């Protein structure tokens, strides 16, 4: 199958595959907001140009797409462009989220008029919208390529509102899965303080976890993440039902994809607080959502002064980034993504595979250090060869410009160069 | 299988622009991503630039931004390379080839000679080489190529056509010589026909 | 930006082997590609992805890369092997094809043959244009040196039985060519010399 | 007889036979809702072609075919249509089931103006006909080529609707017996909840058996399934007869099929919940139905969340594939069919020779990786030869293939001598 | 019994088409599954598509794409195969042949060699070689394009000591061969000794008596 | 898509047995079926479903297949064996035939044989037609590799001649052709022509005249 032994050797040679896609950048304009979906041959894509500053520029226009992911008969993924749309006031549309079901894709984002709803929580009136794309348009055909529906019926149970919150979500038969995120009124929340793990934390505090639930310590509101559920027998209006994760490893809420990977759906949960070690695992029950987390000790993300890299102890913090990986093997639980090496700053993007305690093999992704940001890794079979594409939101130096770039890696079958006669003998 | 089909040889003036095309057949015309690559005299490949049609957006090094335009025509599968502002160092053969793996070329197209220079368009001046073998002096012409034949084709053994040679000023000479027996030079006629369709001249010289 | 170092030449008898090599820093982690190309032809893909064979092109031909250094091995050479071989990386960093310079592969299939050298004056038409050209044309031998400065000589071509010819051309004016009561050129492979006076 | 030992799956090499059957296969255009039967020599088919998408597409054409499946010297089972017919207006006709008796395949299907009668079931108006196709047409001969009927008297008992529901039933002298399903609001089925085995299953709850028989806990019908019996004796305008299956291993009413094998009747039902594990066995009376389930553990289907792939703990949950098996061997209980070896996805179609607690031998039918849907085996004698036709939905669009498999009489010369001896 | 026979070698033009005929006699034509294989100089056999008569909607693999057409009559029981757009590698032997257990080839035909050129077709001129125990005469079937060329003798009746030595492609683009007959001295005053040469690429057939 | 691997050529001795391989991913999962192809004619189907012949082949032709590598293997070879041999399965997963390389069956070291040499002068009627070719047939010798060299009076001629490639006979014995192009004026300018051809160290010769 896989390569499974450590290899400090060159086993990896990543190449790069946007050129085929209509992302093209123009000096004076950033490309932020990035997602990627891949599933059966398809993709979903979608990014924000904004006009100057990333954050404070004029919102330009909103891409959300869709296309094929193509073996040419070169053994490589190509991707094409079928189905492109963007929304009228794209300053409104955030944190979309796309899931594949048969003939589409299903893209939920939040509606906002206050900006993004995670720094305007109690301002922003909770508003979710979808668009669907058919992943292969026909002409005539009418409703079939392009569908935009306002959510009217949302089932958040306790939580005072729901968003979609993570790049991609999984369908199980008629069923839509998209990660999310549940808004809960601090003054709610229950929490013993005496199970924050501060038994070999000099400096830490008991209330520590709690506060670090939400986005700063005294916040109104903290984020629990989950899934929201979308079934599509039931036919007429649409009911979103948001299912909240379970309490085992809970950090706050943050940016998470759920998607199968040999025939079972996994999680990934971005770290934004001071548990930094990732965060993935099989998903034992998507309803009720319960996560078997890996114990994994080599793959961190990058913080700032709180919450840095490898930081275990609890603290009030809200800081890190998405970057997730891909589970490639399930029997030896190796896993393949792209994180940031760096301690302190967001920098540095290497593709690494890698089991719970150990990176087997690794490569940077650019020549020099480089500031880069989110990364999002799906993999797939062509044929009987693991590939897996990334998306990594990155700092361009040839053009100036702060963009995402997709890059395809083949995973080795051999681990070595030669067959090695010293260890397997006559 | 896909096969890439070049334009012809271009002669140009320096400042002038020139077009060339890469007929595509077979595969997929919008998914296919050509590129360009010119191999100038005594150096190796150079990477110009590419284009995929299904995004119609071409993308070029700053090198040849500015000065090289790539354009997709999916109504005849043709890709299209224009240089403009022309130089003498543009002086090269320009190659389309076709993106495979993400990584290299495959197939390549002919190749498609483009010559730079100052010189007019000259028909040769033709002097008898006379023998004590004989010859003909095809000098001062511009551009390549000439044609000799000698006597209308019916003489096509012991003639050796040497490649041409290019002077300070621009303009080629060559030289085509023939070996016959010591005794035919009494009852044969041995007549030389030049022709330079570039100038459209045609000389006939009696040696 | 990134460059690829090749060696120039590399000469190779039939049925031995030929080593060709193209160095990078680090060009083991790049996958190196090879073309063969032969005069006034377009290139060919010989080895891609290091050391994958397309499909028609023989066993005998193979690639390695590790470290600094990639290499193209030809085995059992034969004279239609004769081309210039190109190594190619695709540079992630600037996002552009890079070449090689090419190595020029030489088979040796035939004996040493000495050239052929005619030598004619100029003629009296050309002399009556206020003009004078001595034609030194070499026939019949891989390269060689001429002597006789207003020369131009051509490079070495390929004839119809893969024998070497070039020619050599001396622009004198008629009274230089009346001045003197002698020329002559030598041509120098592994000399021969003709002499016309006027 | 037949290999009966563990052996490795290069004993099966599966061929692919459609290439002689109209399922011309076009990009833009999707074959969907297929049936197979195949009996005595002949066969029936059907599937439903869009163009465009396989779910909103528009529907083309319903093709209802017969023909005979023959060695053309070859010594390989070849399938060539014979008669063909295509109703009106393709988009109302669904869950079709074909019987074969004498002269004919008969084909039941249901009438439908909202779609699928199982998801718009307060909704559909219960309407079916029937089509009868000679195997072996023959020229200026009247009706006997092709036959149209419409029902209209349906004896349903307590049933509010009944529905054909899988690909292909029986006869038994000249009565037909077609796969079905009823419709029993859920107000009137009663059900003890000590009869729901949540020991050892600590999330299960007693209520969830009953719950689980309609497709979801509050549907207002809940789901049986059972045949429906049409005795050619009577004459006439055709009555139909719903006949339940009995409440032993009951589980919600489901895609099935009845077959004859080695001179008895057997039945498949898939495992549209909680109970995963494959549903077969040979009947043991036909009216009232009752199934001697086996006791299998090895094969199962994949599910979602709540009831995948080997799940046997009580929960209300509709999920999973159609993917009948076919008795080939009743002595030893050996039976042949398609699986898909995936857990919670619908994939990687496996062809597998199986006893109730082990797989002999098998081979994968694709990649890894390959998505694949409904899968319907039939297996026959072909001179002294056991082969098997798998119609497989497999996936660039998902599309009915149709595989054939030798199946091994022995598993190699020196085994065979080892184990038997003399 | 089933037997697969085509139609004659062709030249074409680059950018043009060429239709190849497979006359399937022996079988239930319906039924009968005709797929297509091709054999450039120096490389193998490739698989081009089929069709089944009753069916009557063939496949094709990508590599040909929008190329290849084939089609059956049940008029004649003949499938064609038409190439479109023809390439100077598109010159090869193309084969017809029988699907049989669902997996392998037999029979096949005889094969069709198609050449694309530039240069159109050229029949040959036909000069006798005259003779002197035995003797050797034969013809000189010379300055023909393309491949290939057939010849007999006695119109196939004498197949003994025939030599057909195959061609020399010469300076012109052009192909000469020679065919040469063995035979008694004694006979060559009564005996009379045609060769029959056949070019169908240019369809040119020639009668010469060699003496 | 699936591919095969077969080794370019095999040669063997009179007599041997030939082993040509047949390389794939768990090619041992697939059925393997055998062409033998000869360089005029159409393929002849030698082993079928791995390791079965057909109707009228000998039994010398066996065939296997097991784990990743499938096998020809041919006793007691004959030189009338020499062919291209191609494996070939049918790709469930693209549904096409895949044809393996071809591996071409060279019998090395069959006996000596010399070459028969007849010379023919240019026909009257070519001679009409303003043209001249002498035609030298070299028949019946082995090995397949012979040098002609024709002469002119005591001259070489090294114009005019085309010479091909020397080709098997059915008998297994070589055959090449050599012809020298003249002008009427050139055939009759000269006393005589003549074809020598070499073969392993000895030459045979023929010369005709005008
Ligand atoms: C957040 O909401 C308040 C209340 O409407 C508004 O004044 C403020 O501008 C919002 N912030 C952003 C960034 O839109
Ligand atoms: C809180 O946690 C502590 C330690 O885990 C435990 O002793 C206590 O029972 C828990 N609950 C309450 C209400 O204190
Ligand atoms: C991680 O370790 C805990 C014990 O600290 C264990 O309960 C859990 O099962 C482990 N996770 C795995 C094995 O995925
Ligand atoms: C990052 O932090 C780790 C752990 O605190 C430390 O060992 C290392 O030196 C730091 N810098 C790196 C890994 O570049
Ligand atoms: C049920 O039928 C109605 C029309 O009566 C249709 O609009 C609806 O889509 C159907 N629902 C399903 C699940 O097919
Ligand atoms: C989706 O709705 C259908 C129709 O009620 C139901 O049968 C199915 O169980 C539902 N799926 C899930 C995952 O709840
Ligand atoms: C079919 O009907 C006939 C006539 O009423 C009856 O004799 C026979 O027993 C019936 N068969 C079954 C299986 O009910
Ligand atoms: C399966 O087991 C049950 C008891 O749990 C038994 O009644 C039934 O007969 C068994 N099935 C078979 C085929 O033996
Ligand atoms: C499928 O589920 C079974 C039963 O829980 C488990 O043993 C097996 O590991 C699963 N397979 C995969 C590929 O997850």
């Amino acid at each position: 199958q896989i390569c499974l032994q450590k290899t400090t050797s060159t086993i990896l040679k990543p190449r790069l595959i946007s050129y085929t896609l209509p992302i093209n950048t123009r000096e004076g304009v950033c490309i932020t907001d990035p997602l990627l979906a891949v599933d059966n041959g398809f993709f979903a894509y979608s990014h924000l140009e904004k006009i100057g500053s990333c954050t404070r520029g004029i919102a330009k226009q909103r891409i959300i797409g869709v296309g094929e992911v193509l073996d040419r008969g070169d053994k490589v993924p190509s991707m094409f462009m079928t189905n492109v749309w963007t929304p009228p006031n794209p300053s409104t549309i955030h944190h979309c989220s796309s899931t594949y079901h048969e003939d589409f894709y299903y893209t939920l984002c939040a509606v906002s008029h206050v900006g993004d709803p995670i720094l305007n929580s109690t301002s922003w009136t909770e508003s979710l919208s979808l668009i669907r794309l058919a992943v292969r348009p026909k002409s005539d055909s009418g409703d079939y390529n392009q569908k935009y529906i306002a959510i009217t019926k949302v089932e958040r149970g306790k939580y005072d509102k729901v968003m979609p919150y993570g790049p991609s979500g999984i369908k199980q038969g008629d069923t839509l899965y998209f990660p999310a995120v549940g808004f809960l009124p601090r003054t709610e929340f229950q929490y013993n303080d005496s199970n924050c793990p501060i038994i070999h934390c000099k400096y830490s505090k008991a209330e520590n976890c709690r506060l670090s639930m939400g986005v700063n310590s005294k916040s109104h509101y903290i984020l629990r993440s989950g899934l929201l559920k979308y079934n599509l027998s039931l036919g007429g209006d649409i009911i979103l039902q948001f299912i909240e994760i379970a309490d085992n490893r809970l950090t706050i809420g943050s940016p998470s994809k759920i998607y199968n990977s040999l025939g079972q759906p996994v999680f990934y949960q971005a770290s934004y607080s001071w548990d930094t070690m990732i965060k993935l695992g099989d998903v034992d029950t998507v309803d009720p959502l319960r996560v078997q987390w890996r114990n994994n000790s080599v793959i961190s993300r990058p913080g700032q002064s709180q919450c840095p890299r490898f930081n275990v102890c609890p603290e009030v913090c809200w800081e890190g980034t998405y970057n997730d990986a891909f589970l490639i093997d399930r029997l030896n639980w190796v896993s393949a993504g792209v994180y940031l090496n760096s301690n302190q700053t967001a920098e540095n993007p290497v593709f690494a595979v890698f089991k719970d305690n150990e990176i087997l093999y690794q490569v940077p992704l650019a020549e020099d250090d480089t500031n880069a940001q989110k990364t999002i890794t799906d993999c797939f079979l062509l044929e009987n060869v693991i590939w897996c594409i990334s998306l990594v939101e990155i700092y361009d130096t040839g053009d100036s410009v702060i963009r995402p770039k997709l890059f395809a890696v083949k995973i080795p079958a051999q681990c070595s160069e030669s067959e090695n006669l010293y260890f397997q003998g006559h | 299988q896909v096969q890439l089909v070049q334009s012809g040889a271009e002669v140009k003036k320096p400042g002038s622009s020139v077009k060339v095309s890469c007929k595509v057949s077979g595969g997929i015309f919008n998914r296919e991503t050509i590129n360009w690559v010119r191999q100038a005299p005594g150096q190796g490949l150079e990477w110009m630039g590419r284009i995929t049609p299904i995004v119609d957006v071409p993308n070029y090094p700053r090198k040849f931004r500015g000065r090289v335009t790539i354009t997709a025509d999916k109504s005849t599968s043709t890709v299209y390379m224009e240089l403009s502002g022309l130089r003498f160092e543009d002086t090269a053969i320009y190659f389309c080839a076709r993106f495979r793996g993400h990584n290299y070329f495959d197939p390549w197209g002919q190749g498609t000679l483009v010559t730079v220079s100052s010189a007019s368009f000259k028909g040769p001046s033709v002097f008898p080489l006379a023998p004590s073998a004989l010859g003909c002096l095809v000098k001062d012409y511009f551009p390549e190529p000439v044609t000799v034949s000698w006597n209308s084709g019916a003489l096509t053994s012991g003639v050796h056509t040497f490649p041409a040679v290019l002077q300070s000023s621009g303009l080629y000479s060559l030289s085509s010589v023939v070996t016959v027996p010591s005794s035919s030079l009494g009852t044969q006629t041995y007549i030389c026909n030049v022709n330079h369709k570039p100038s459209n001249t045609k000389v006939d010289k009696k040696v | 930006s990134y460059v690829l170092t090749q060696p120039p030449s590399v000469s190779v008898a039939p049925g031995q082997t030929a080593r060709i090599t193209c160095g990078g820093n680090n060009i083991g982690g790049k996958s190196v590609h090879w073309y063969q190309q032969k005069p006034g032809q377009a290139p060919v893909l010989v080895v891609y992805d290091d050391r994958d064979r397309p499909s028609g092109i023989p066993e005998r031909f193979s690639g390695s890369n590790s470290g600094d250094t990639a290499s193209l091995t030809i085995s059992r050479v034969d004279a239609g092997d004769e081309a210039d071989y190109f190594c190619q990386v695709w540079d992630n960093a600037s996002d552009e094809a890079v070449f090689g310079g090419g190595t020029k592969l030489t088979v040796l299939g035939q004996p040493k043959a000495n050239p052929t050298v005619t030598l004619f004056p100029p003629s009296s038409e050309e002399l009556q244009a206020n003009k004078a050209t001595l034609v030194c044309l070499i026939s019949d031998f891989g390269a060689v040196t001429v002597a006789w400065a207003g020369v131009e000589t051509t490079k070495p071509s390929k004839q119809s039985n893969n024998k070497y010819a070039a020619s050599s051309y001396l622009s004198l004016t008629p009274e230089q060519w009346k001045s003197h009561r002698s020329y002559s050129c030598q041509v120098t492979h592994e000399t021969v010399e003709k002499t016309v006076a006027p």
